């Protein structure tokens, strides 16, 4: 079953729950590609020095 | 309808009728520690937790090789030793005394009744108990702390699923993992070779068969409990197998099973089916003929001794070939034994296993295991067997709470609520039992993740753990000394130690993760803190090793935690708070209430559902279609079944939720319009207003969502009348009440003082202050709001202000992010505040020699000499800048060795040499404030000065005038009743008398306690307070900085929306309209769009109605109309629009005036999270203040003066200030000091301020062709003692140049490899 | 490095090395002392440990 209603009509206490479970989940990722990315641009630099 | 509530009334827009109101808010945090104090002393004392429970485990004490019992009588709490506001000005750590009573008994080590000895002797001051305050937090050394929630693993057994990661192998549900509440944890997987292994904790690898053989369990008596044994006989075709129809569903039979007397039944290769199955039952035969090929697949179960032949032919648990079957038939053995196995299902794991495992004796077994966690250890046979009974079958170093009892019988399937704490030899086969299960096919793995799993921690079990780990200690320690020592030459106080108890409560609190600094900012962040649940410390994963899993929401979080409210960073999904309806479970659960439904109507019975227990019932939503009947005329509503969000049919619907903000924490139930905001900008919102600065001038929010009123109650900065009354008397310092003669006793009635606290330095450093808010002569009642605290106007929440504006880039100002303000936001004085700092002194005691605060210091100049005192502290209200000295402090010091440069500069001078030097405390380069308050500390012992006698008789005088005071009031209150009894004077009287030889003893009883308040407040104050060793005296100096709002400050509102003011802009560019009303502050509109946030606008245009809405009743009392006519404009406000409607309920003309003059700067609305207004209640809105119900008009410019062409929108929005001030955050540093080993430059001193060059930026200028630059500051401009110096010698002469140098960073490490033996040719 | 109170800082390596001094002497003494075979073996591993 989707959301039918809108932002500017409104949410429901049930139809607010579902877009949390997309939200924390785009939330957690922010912070591990900061350390995955940084990491990657380590290795790549190491050997492209010479 | 109570008094504070007659100033000011909020209308809300709520529609659903409520049905319970929301309990206390910090339930969890009292209740938890009640039970730890357990303060209650009856004939049986509920012992469920705290620290009655560690008296009755550790109790009776079994002294090895003595008789020596000692029996636990009970224990008794003494008085605390400070009040709450002494003890956090002296550092007691509000400690309160522990007494024991312990009994000796002695015995002759017979086991019998004879020469017994009894001693009865009570230890006192045996350990100190935190003794938390009224609010929750706890005081240690004078700083305020709190003890968060944790949030771990329930103890009992889960079951995991890998994910093909072992040998990929598809999917594998045999992982099974036992996790007790103390001691070491068994687990058992399973290899990739389909053999069963148990793993004790720790990195090892055991067979199955051996863990079955220490458990004293036979070969034989283990192959029964995997596979049923089953029956054979040789008669007739020389073999008769018992055919069972259920062991051959659904297995293909090749072999020919045509017995039963001309009848057949399975033919050569055709597969058994359902018809087949069926025709067994009805012929009912029980013999069947089948070939010697297919026993081949089959095993034994026994070992087949027989008895003519007289040895082992056939040994147990071992698989069956051709040569068994000769030694069978002339043995004729008319027994034949085997085990179950089938390859369609329940397959025969763990069977294999036991062959691979060299298990042929108990004994044999019992050494291998001690061997395994301990190796190179001696090979004994009773020594090894004491430490394996010890592990998993003794109450020591194994302890399992009831809370696991009760959920290991859940999962495997036992009937008995309670149990036994040590395992026994059932549970550990049942495990194995319940395991070979879930691999067959029969039943799935738990999750992790479901809140039935997990059990959320408190205040009380930490504090009863931690105290138990350090009472095993003390009583291990006491064990040791009476047991060789004799009962009356060893007294029974001294046979005790209080070290290891008393050591142990202190390092909770100052080396544990959970025990933290809470932030006192405004009164939201103290709940959130007190709330807020972690999942990481002691016993719980950390950051690293969480993963996916636990940084994720559940669908089982619904009511019991927040899903919306979680701390951003590296730790995000670890710490949740609680929900606002949250109650914890008595096995420690979470628990969220829910009404009862019926199929014909609801009922109003609430009750309180577990987590396990809501996946049967169907829960329904919180807002549904009500016929005022109480039976649902929704055709399809959204109900939950397990775990899912579906609709569902009306008739189905057995719960429903209380209030739709039951999802939702107190830190997000703040935030109005929630439901048209994005669930990311309302994590962002939340943090928004908990790092929220108190203003100097608190306003109350236009719009709000009606828990900022329930909000600072239950805080603890606001001062709530216990005893209601009438005023008597009221100031700026305390607030004196009267006390009615009904909620009275019989003595001392009218005695109730509320001291009022001044600006003291919080945890954050900003000021607290509380204001009062009524006047004499009006009557207050229980539960009644005498005055506030910060950031609170009224009892009502005001963290920021409000303010007007509009939505239009202006100039580019706003580009991003960033917030233009006018002039009259900083000329008001609306976001100034005020910041406390502290600055302490101690005099320490150098070996050199040993001096005192001394106020007379060499080489001064006459400037400082005005502002110090004689005695050696600055005055109280001067202004201490940068430069300036608070304390004289004089320092010995010896051989001088003036250099020839010295001497000539001492001889210019005139002045004599002196030795001593000035090393006196000065304020911080950028710090500017005013001194508010000094305070001295004198050890026990010394000899006061002059500054410790002036404030100290301060104190005294103002006790001495504050219960003069409250005697006066009770002294004419007794003689006005006493004068309202007897008749009047003219020109029974033996009664008379009496009351009046009464009145005299009234006094006297007053005047006896004046005299014991006054004295012990005496001695408290000349009491020395315990410092550390080797300091002589510490002052502390407290200094107020007022910062004002300036250019580069954090400022945000409440739906997330962070900003940077760049240019406070003067009056006349700011856009104006027709009227000449100009905009205070102007945002940027292109963020709507991306960062989706509805409510941001709603707001606005919610907050021009209830500002338009007060202007019209501020001009209408400046037209004298008639009270008559404000009573109906009230009532075209709130009892017009739907929602709550309250009028018709106050006085005419007293009530009028008093609400009509609070309610002219605005009128405050009220919008649940998820009960909002429509939008055709905000249009209504609008058109009874004569406003466009649009929303939009258009603006004059204040430069230009042309008329803009799009209409913009204006209104007003509540704003914040956060703890971001960029006093703290510019630094700027040329030349420093450097350390020894690395020349490099310091930070964190006085005078600091640098940028860490770090390894990105190298390669940032490695990617231009850059080369001097890299090479300057990495060489010249650091590391680099001759070269800086010759370098810093170069820019001031006016020549640019730079030399080689060596880096000092490069011949540390030299040095460092030669030592090792490597030589390094760095000249060559 | 001193420090407030009269106390002072001293390394860990500084513990190391006179853990090898003094063991070196209790060596450089024992050379003409007629050691048997029992300790002999045992004062050389003191100082191969260090």
């Amino acid at each position: 079953t989707p959301i039918t209603a809108n932002f500017r009509e409104g949410l429901n206490v049930l139809q607010y729950f579902i877009s949390t479970h997309g939200a924390r989940k785009g939330l957690a990722d922010t912070a591990l590609k900061t350390a995955n990315s940084g990491y990657l641009t380590r290795r790549l630099v190491d050997v492209a020095q010479d | 309808y109570s008094y504070t509530e007659k100033k000011r009334i909020r209308k809300d827009f709520s529609k659903l009728p409520d049905v319970m109101d929301v309990p206390y808010l910090l339930a969890i945090q009292l209740d938890s520690y009640r039970e730890f104090l357990q303060a209650g002393a009856t004939k049986e004392q509920f012992r469920d937790v705290g620290l009655h429970a560690a008296f009755k485990s550790v109790f009776p004490i079994i002294s090895y090789s003595g008789n020596a019992a000692l029996e636990y009588v009970g224990y008794r709490l003494g008085e605390p030793a400070f009040d709450v506001k002494e003890c956090v000005l002296r550092g007691v750590t509000f400690a309160v005394p522990l007494r024991v009573k312990v009994r000796l008994i002695i015995f002759d080590r017979e086991s019998s009744n004879k020469a017994i000895k009894d001693i009865k002797e009570q230890e006192v001051y045996m350990g100190e108990i935190p003794l938390m305050t009224e609010n929750g937090t706890f005081i240690i050394n004078g700083t305020e702390r709190v003890i968060v929630s944790q949030l771990h693993r329930s103890p009992g057994v889960f079951f995991d699923h890998d994910r093909g990661k072992t040998h990929s192998s598809g999917k594998l549900l045999y992982s099974a993992r036992i996790i007790p509440y103390r001691g070491s944890w068994l687990d058992f997987e399973f290899d990739p070779k389909d053999c069963v292994f148990v793993r004790i904790d720790r990195r090892r690898k055991l067979p199955a068969s051996v863990l079955l053989r220490a458990l004293g369990y036979s070969t034989e008596e283990i192959l029964n409990a995997f596979y049923a044994t089953n029956v054979f006989h040789i008669k007739g075709e020389t073999l008769n197998l018992e055919l069972v129809p259920q062991r051959l569903r659904g297995e293909v039979a090749s072999i020919d099973i045509k017995d039963g007397s001309g009848k057949v039944i399975v033919e050569q290769g055709r597969r058994i089916t359902a018809r087949h199955i069926n025709q067994l039952e009805k012929a009912g035969v029980s013999q069947l003929e089948v070939p010697f090929d297919y026993l081949i697949g089959r095993t034994i179960a026994k070992a087949i001794v027989h008895p003519a032949t007289g040895e082992i032919i056939a040994e147990c648990n071992t698989e069956l070939t051709l040569d068994l079957l000769a030694k069978v038939a002339k043995a004729q053995v008319v027994r034949i034994e085997t085990l179950y196995t089938n390859d369609i299902d329940c397959g025969p794991f763990i069977s294999d296993t036991l062959k691979i495992d060299n298990t042929s004796n108990q004994l044999e077994a019992l050494v291998e295991i001690y061997r395994m966690m301990r190796p190179g250890e001696p090979p004994t046979k009773e020594a090894a067997e004491t430490l394996f009974g010890n592990l998993f079958f003794s109450a020591e170093r194994y302890d399992l709470s009831a809370v696991g009892r009760m959920k290991f019988n859940r999962r495997i399937g036992r009937t008995e609520i309670e149990g036994p704490g040590v395992l026994s030899k059932e549970d550990i086969i049942d495990v194995l039992k319940t395991l070979v299960d879930i691999r067959n096919g029969k039943g799935i793995v738990d999750d992790i993740d479901h809140l039935g799993n997990r059990r959320v921690r408190c205040v009380g079990e930490m504090a009863e753990n931690q105290f138990r780990v350090g009472l095993v200690r003390v009583e291990r320690a006491v064990k040791e000394r009476l047991s060789m020592a004799e009962s009356e030459g060893l007294m029974p106080q001294d046979l005790i130690n209080a070290k290891p108890v008393a050591a142990a409560i202190k390092e909770f609190f100052g080396s544990s993760q959970l025990s933290q600094f809470m932030d006192q900012n405004n009164p939201l962040s103290e709940i959130t803190h007190k709330r807020r649940v972690s999942a990481l410390g002691p016993g719980g994963l950390t950051r690293e090793r969480a993963g996916f899993e636990v940084r994720d929401v559940h669908p089982t979080h619904y009511g019991r935690v927040c899903p919306i409210e979680t701390p951003e960073g590296p730790n995000i999904g670890l710490i949740n708070s609680l929900a606002t309806y949250a109650r914890t479970n008595k096995y420690g659960f979470l628990e969220s209430p829910y009404r009862v439904v019926k199929d014909s109507l609801v009922t109003d019975e609430i009750v309180f559902l577990s987590a396990i227990e809501e996946a049967d019932h169907v829960i329904a939503q919180a807002s549904a279609t009500l016929n005022e009947k109480g039976q649902l005329v929704d055709e399809l509503v959204a109900v939950r079944h397990l775990n899912e969000f579906t609709v569902k049919a009306p008739e189905d619907v057995t719960l429903m939720d209380v209030s739709p903000k039951q999802v939702v924490s107190v830190a997000a139930s703040l935030i109005p319009f929630l439901e048209h905001d994005d669930a990311n900008r309302a994590l962002m919102g939340s943090n928004m207003q908990r790092q929220a600065v108190p203003t100097l001038r608190a306003d109350k929010p236009l719009v709000g969502t009606g828990m900022e009123r329930n909000v600072a109650r239950d805080s603890g900065v606001c001062v709530v009348a216990r005893r209601g009354g009438v005023i008597d008397s009221v100031d700026a310092s305390r607030v004196v009440v009267r006390v009615a003669d009904d909620e009275v006793e019989t003595g001392e009635a009218g005695v109730d003082i509320y001291n009022l606290t001044k600006y003291t330095r919080s945890n954050q450093n900003t000021c607290i202050n509380q204001r009062p808010l009524v006047s004499k002569g009006d009557v207050v009642a229980r539960g009644d709001i005498l005055a506030d605290g910060p950031s609170t106007d009224m009892g009502e929440l005001a963290l920021g202000q409000n303010m007007r504006v509009a939505f239009m880039p202006w100039n580019g100002f706003n580009f991003e992010d960033s917030i233009c303000l006018s002039e009259r936001v900083v000329q008001e004085d609306r976001f100034t505040t005020i910041h406390i700092q502290e600055l302490t002194c101690v005099a320490r005691d150098t070996k050199l020699g040993p001096e005192e605060i001394t106020a007379d210091i060499p080489n001064v100049g006459e400037a400082a000499l005005n502002k110090l005192d004689e005695a050696g502290i600055v005055y109280v209200g001067a202004e201490v800048q940068a430069g300036d000295i608070l304390v004289g402090k004089v320092t010995p010091k010896g051989e001088t060795q003036l250099t020839p440069e010295e001497k000539l500069l001492r001889a210019i001078f005139g002045e004599k040499a002196s030795d001593v030097k000035d090393t006196s405390l000065r304020v911080p380069t950028g710090t500017k404030g005013t001194v508010i308050d000094v305070q001295v500390f004198t050890r026990d012992g010394v000899e006061r000065d002059s500054r410790a006698l002036s404030i100290e008789k301060m104190q005294l005088d103002q006790i001495r005038k504050d219960l003069n005071e409250e005697f006066r009031i009770v002294e004419g209150a007794t003689f006005e009743r006493l004068r309202a009894a007897l008749v009047g004077a003219k020109a029974a009287d033996d009664a008379l008398n009496e009351q009046l030889e009464k009145a005299q003893a009234y006094i006297s009883d007053r005047r006896q306690l004046l005299d014991d308040k006054f004295e012990d407040k005496k001695r408290k104050l000349q009491q020395g307070d315990d410092l550390a060793p080797g300091v002589l005296k510490i002052v502390k100096v407290y200094l107020a900085i007022k910062r004002r709002i300036q250019p580069g400050d954090k400022m945000a509102g409440r739906h997330g929306n962070k900003g940077v003011v760049s240019v406070i802009m003067p009056v006349e560019d700011m856009p104006h309209d027709a009227n000449g009303t100009p905009v205070d502050i102007v945002l940027n509109p292109l963020g709507v769009p991306s960062r989706m946030n509805v409510g941001q606008i709603l707001e606005t245009h919610l907050g021009l109605a209830a500002k338009g809405l007060g202007e019209k009743i501020n001009r209408m009392l400046e037209e004298q109309r008639k009270v008559a006519e404000l009573r109906k404009f009230l009532h075209e406000i709130y009892n017009e629009i739907g929602g709550r409607e309250e009028n018709l309920d106050e006085l005419g003309d007293n009530e009028i005036l008093a609400l009509a003059k609070n309610l002219r700067g605005g009128v405050p609305m009220a919008t649940p999270v998820f009960d909002g207004a429509k939008e055709r209640e905000i249009k209504a809105m609008l058109k009874l203040a004569d406003l466009p119900e649009s929303g939009q008009m258009r603006l004059f410019d204040g430069r230009t003066g042309n008329q803009f062409e799009r209409p913009t929108t204006v209104g007003y929005m509540y704003m914040l200030k956060l703890n971001h001030l960029v006093d703290d955050k510019m630094h700027a540093r040329s030349t420093g000091s450097y350390s020894l080993v690395t020349q490099q430059p310091l930070g964190g001193k006085a005078q600091f301020g640098g940028q860490r060059f770090g390894e990105m930026e190298v390669w940032a200028l490695e990617a231009y062709g850059a080369a001097y630059t890299l090479q300057e500051m990495l060489t010249v401009k650091s590391d680099d003692v001759n070269g800086r110096t010759k370098m810093y010698k170069n820019i001031v002469d006016g020549d640019h140049r730079m030399e080689a140098g060596m880096p000092e960073s490069f011949n540390v490490l030299i040095k460092e490899i030669r030592s090792l033996g490597i030589d390094i040719e760095l000249e060559t | 490095v001193p420090l407030d109170g009269g106390r002072f800082a001293t390394s860990d390596l500084n513990d190391l090395y006179r853990r090898v001094i003094n063991r070196n002497n209790r060596l450089k003494r024992l050379l003409d002392l007629a050691a048997p075979d029992i300790i002999v073996r045992n004062e050389k591993r003191m100082l191969q440990e260090a």
